[PDB]
């Protein structure tokens, strides 16, 4: 057949089997859905100046990628290698790109992890396809798109990485996908939804006597979230809610239920939402009671029509953080697996304090962050130069944009022991001014005996009942 | 011819954008062994006769023989 | 223990520097299976022995740095084992 | 010599069983006994050890000299052509006039231009044809004549692979085999003058297929031997019972760098160097220096009338953690 039609009996190949749902035949019917997505992302352009059909672009399994690929790519799904350096090239100057490479990524969305031993909630996100499963990353994410199927444009993948022993690479999204099943138009709440205005619900958040007869439900602007904080077996994080700002009061709120983890990811500070089926607890020793969500809770974003607002020292060195917010771009790395970072250059930036892990497989230079209630300190120990921020639980970290550039190589010197600066953190609870220094030790240990005397992956590892690390013995009489 | 001509001038397009269609030439990136033999050049470079590298074949099948 | 000199050598990247341990005061060290370990040492001293062979002609010279003729310098360490601690390296093993 | 007498001892060896951890494990005969060096020099050759060792030294110095082109059949190395000679070969074919006859047949077609302001050179591009169709430009493969070295460098950066010719009275042919028989993104292949028997461009016909233009396959069809690259370098290699000064010549095996693209490419540079400064650190004594296990064959050679006994490097790579 016709090259076009050759790629189009190819594509049609392509999606019986490697995409069509179990759920569903291996419909031919939806073929066009999709070639109408690729004609329409493709031609939309003008810029294209191409075929009716984009030839030139290839389709891609989730395992596929996988077994096949190792190195970061990027589909800039339409664009030219000039419109691809127009982006790429705007996390610079001399921002080391990912690849162009024109493939073609259809597949389902879902918060469902591909284990089965729990529901593996954990917060997490992936791509399904009948050939494999992939956890993915994406930025302004709209939470309706949960289950649902797609082709994606503008996207990219990261590989694992060499120290990792998970070897799993990761999505990364640059624009809303765009569903193979038609247009999903869908109604909304007409009426207006009874919540108590911050006011009252504050009120009720020191009153916690007079829940009755006002629906449990709430609105208002996001003023303040935590990260999202995990315990041995529950995870959650706390919102605000206030009337405006500076406002009189601010309702704070708890998301708890594993299913409903994934919200953490939706939210956006300033913006006004809406919650419902609610309740107040009292966590233990919290006495300033935060709402809470149920079995039966939903969250919404805020809309006019729909509402129903209802009222019932050089002599003392110790010295103060600063609280503030803060936003902007890293710029390098000076110890992935411990998380120190510059916040463009001019700033120190940790990041120990939190749960953290979620972060570090995206963090590398150009990616652009907002902070959130974070800690600022300066004249830290060490004799360290620049202030430093320092996120911690009643703060929380948000992505402005995904870096173009692609990570840089890996080094055993640079990339190994994540696992003994966190045990430092929470066995020994150090306080950050004496956590610097108690990296730059370990850095100069590891200078003298490693590999040759020891090699790293035995010095740094975690120190464990069956074997105490030498990375901490050697410091253990000064420390302590 | 739409299609047809399109490919044959993305074709000519890669190869005349790649070409030096007028003015001066120009310096291609050098890496650092490339650059630092063009700065060594004039040094006698260092090399092996091959028969010192096992041209000696009956070696090689007495050898391969053994254990 | 080196092989050349007997002297207990203490070496670590980038070289080595001699040593002169006592196992406790006015008693000497005494059991060989302490080769080979990790020693983590904070109250220690660390020595010199300048071997000057100068020539000066009369004192007034002594004001003046033109007249020695060679240089060199020992220079080692020396400490008890009540202070320093002793490590040792968990047999290397994948 | 005061401090040099002491230093002459100082600087000494030490023994055969340390503390540290090898630099170096041998892929293969690993049940093989460890047999000193002086038990090997007292033994004839050939034979098969497996030792362990420290670099005292090794050769050359200068890095950029430890790659070699490596022609099989005659089992003969080649040195490398510089740009300088590249260009000696292509300012040839800059003034060279296009032929009627050459531009568009069966197998390819091709498109020219005149180059402004460069003393008005000639340039002539053909594309190859699959089934009589031009391939997409992941397959098309592409001739120059008239191309420089950086012109079709690049070009070949964005091209399947390229093939320099000029203006054969019967058909294309190659320039000079010391220009690259084919030159493939940053890979520019070159084969053996000696060895070598080219064939035109229409023998491409002779291919199983025209999408794949495996270099080896087109250099076959174009009667070309190909050169193999090889890192060779030698060593010093102290044991304390003695002393041995090994060859080493592979192919990505060792040092797991393609020998290929470690001349093109800076990041395997910066990696060879590492390694090489790392098995033997700038200045500090061989006190320092890491032990080196490895697999060792012995050989005869008499290429000056008898003897001249030597030893080459086996199925050994560096560790992947020392890396
Ligand atoms: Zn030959």
């Amino acid at each position: 057949p016709s090259s076009e039609q050759a790629w189009l009996e190819d594509a049609q190949v392509f999606i019986q089997k490697t995409l069509c749902p179990a759920v569903k035949e291996p419909n031919v019917q939806l073929t066009p859905l999709v070639i109408d997505c690729v004609k329409t992302v493709w031609l939309s352009q003008g810029r294209n100046q191409g075929s009716t059909l984009p030839l030139s672009y290839s389709f891609v399994s989730v395992q596929d990628l996988k077994t096949h690929q190792r190195l970061p790519c990027c589909s800039h799904l339409s664009w030219s290698s000039s419109a691809y350096q127009a982006w790429a090239q705007e996390a610079g100057p001399n921002g080391n790109p990912l690849p162009r490479e024109q493939l073609l990524l259809l597949g389902t969305l879902t918060d469902l992890s591909a284990d089965l031993e729990q529901e593996c909630r954990n917060g997490s996100l992936y791509v399904r396809d009948n050939t494999g499963v992939l956890s993915c990353e994406l930025i302004d994410l709209d939470l309706s798109w949960l289950g649902h199927l797609f082709l994606f444009p503008r996207w990219s993948y990261l590989p694992p990485a060499r120290w990792n022993s998970s070897g799993e690479g990761h999505l990364e999204l640059w624009d809303a996908p765009v569903p193979v099943f038609p247009l999903t138009i869908s109604p909304g709440p007409v009426t207006p939804i009874p919540v108590l205005y911050p006011e009252s619900a504050s009120c009720l958040l020191r009153l916690r006597n007079k829940l009755r007869g006002v629906q449990r439900n709430l609105a208002g602007s996001l003023v303040r979230l935590s990260a999202l904080v995990k315990s041995k077996q529950k995870a959650y994080f706390i919102l605000s809610l206030g009337r405006s700002h500076p406002a009189v009061t601010h309702v704070s709120i708890i998301v708890q239920v594993p299913a409903q983890l994934v919200w953490h990811r939706a939210l956006r500070p300033g913006t006004a939402y809406v919650l419902t089926e609610l309740r107040v607890s009292k966590i233990r020793g919290q006495r300033q009671h935060v709402w809470m969500t149920s079995q039966s809770s939903r969250l919404l974003l805020l809309k006019p029509e729909c509402v129903q607002e209802l009222e019932l020292d050089p002599e003392s060195l110790v010295r103060y953080s600063r609280l503030l917010s803060y936003s902007g771009a890293v710029t390098g790395v000076l110890n992935e697996p411990a998380g120190l970072y510059e916040l463009d250059g001019q700033l120190g930036l940790c990041l120990a304090y939190q749960q953290f892990r979620g972060l570090r497989r995206v963090m590398r230079p150009g990616v652009c962050l907002q902070l959130q209630d974070v800690h600022l300190l300066q004249s830290v120990g060490g004799g360290t130069r620049r202030p430093v921020l320092a996120p911690c639980l009643r703060g929380a970290v948000l992505l402005q944009s995904f870096s173009r550039q692609k990570p840089g190589a890996h080094s055993s010197r640079q990339a190994y022991g994540a696992s003994l600066y966190e045990q430092l953190v929470w066995e020994r609870q150090l306080g950050l001014p004496l956590y610097l220094w108690a990296t730059k030790a370990l850095e100069e240990l590891a200078c003298k005996l490693c590999p040759h005397v020891l090699r790293h992956h035995q010095f740094l590892q975690h120190s464990s009942p069956g074997s105490p690390s030498l990375g901490l013995q050697l410091l253990a009489p000064t420390l302590d | 011819m739409r299609e047809d001509q399109e490919h044959q001038g993305a074709l000519v397009c890669l190869a005349e954008s790649c070409l030096t269609l007028e003015g001066p030439c120009t310096a291609p990136p050098v890496t650092h062994w490339a650059a630092s033999r063009c700065k060594a050049t004039g040094e006698a470079v260092y090399t092996v006769p091959s028969s010192m590298l096992c041209i000696s074949e009956n070696d090689q099948l007495i050898l391969s023989s053994l254990g | 223990a080196s092989s050349h000199k007997g002297c207990l050598q203490l070496r670590d990247q980038s070289g080595s520097l001699p040593c002169l341990l006592l196992a406790k005061h006015s008693q000497p060290l005494s059991d060989p299976r302490l080769i080979g370990c990790l020693v983590r040492a904070e109250r220690f001293q660390l020595i010199v022995e300048r071997d000057v062979r100068s020539s000066f002609p009369s004192w007034k010279e002594l004001s003046m740095p033109g007249f020695i003729q060679k240089q060199q310098a020992r220079v080692y360490v020396q400490f008890f084992l009540a202070d320093a601690l002793i490590l040792p390296v968990p047999r290397p093993c994948l | 010599p005061s401090s040099g007498s002491e230093s002459d001892l100082v600087s000494l060896y030490e023994v055969e069983r340390c503390q540290q951890l090898s630099a170096t494990i041998l892929t293969d005969h690993q049940y093989l006994e460890r047999t000193p060096l002086c038990a090997i020099l007292k033994q004839k050759a050939p034979q098969q050890y497996r030792i362990r060792a420290k670099l005292r030294s090794y050769k050359p110095r200068r890095l950029f000299q430890s790659v070699k082109l490596h022609c099989p059949k005659c089992h003969l190395l080649q040195e490398v052509p510089h740009e300088g000679d590249l260009d000696i070969i292509f300012q040839d074919g800059a003034t060279k006039t296009p032929d009627v006859k050459l531009q568009n047949t069966s197998l390819y077609d091709s498109k020219i231009w005149t180059t402004k302001n460069q003393k008005g050179r000639k340039v002539a591009v053909h594309f190859v044809k699959n089934n009589g169709i031009l391939p997409l430009s992941n397959e098309c493969l592409l001739l120059i004549e008239g191309g420089t070295l950086s012109e079709i460098c690049k070009l070949s950066n964005k091209f399947n692979s390229v093939i320099p010719v000029r203006s054969g009275h019967e058909d294309l042919e190659l320039l000079d085999l010391s220009a690259p028989f084919l030159i493939q993104g940053t890979i520019h292949h070159y084969g053996c003058k000696q060895c070598s028997s080219l064939r035109s461009i229409q023998n491409l016909n002779s291919l199983v297929d025209k999408t794949s233009w495996i270099p080896s396959s087109v250099a076959e069809a174009l009667g070309i031997v190909p050169l193999q690259y090889v890192f060779v370098m030698t060593f010093t290699l102290d044991d304390g019972t003695g002393v041995l000064e090994a060859y080493l010549m592979d192919s990505d095996k060792f040092f797991q760098i393609p020998a290929s693209e470690v001349l093109m490419d800076d990041d395997l540079q910066k990696s060879v160097d590492m390694i090489m400064d790392m098995f033997c650190p700038p200045g500090i004594k061989i006190d320092a220096y890491p032990w080196l296990e490895c697999f060792i064959k012995s050989y005869n050679v008499t290429n000056g009338t008898d003897n001249q006994i030597c030893y080459q490097i086996f199925d050994t790579t560096v560790a992947e953690d020392v890396i």
